[PDB]
């Protein structure tokens, strides 16, 4: 009883970590997109 | 004197061997299960840790 219901929480844990990670990964690439945006609105703002 | 000897650990050994082949009966499933546990559980930890 300890194994198999620990085993599929682990199971389903690793998919919701997974969710949170890749999503993790597109809020990254989004900031990095924006700041660059930023940046480059600076840039031409100087000129 | 003899005989009193004779027949206590003649009935005694019949009664432990076959007692004890009863008895060495049971278990195969504790470790087994143990391991093949953690065998399949350890990359869901490491999986956890990263």
């Amino acid at each position: 009883a300890l194994y198999q219901l620990i085993t599929e929480k682990l199971d389903y844990s690793l998919k919701v970590l997974q969710e949170k990670f890749h999503e993790n990964n597109s809020m990254c690439d989004e900031l990095k997109r924006k700041e660059n945006n930023f940046k480059n609105r600076l840039k031409q703002l100087t000129k | 004197k003899e005989e009193t000897k004779n027949k206590n650990l003649e009935e005694t050994n019949v009664m432990k061997i076959i007692l004890e082949t009863k008895q060495t009966k049971y278990y195969t499933e504790l470790e087994q299960m143990n391991s093949k546990f953690q065998s399949d559980t350890s990359n869901k930890v490491k999986d956890h840790q990263f």
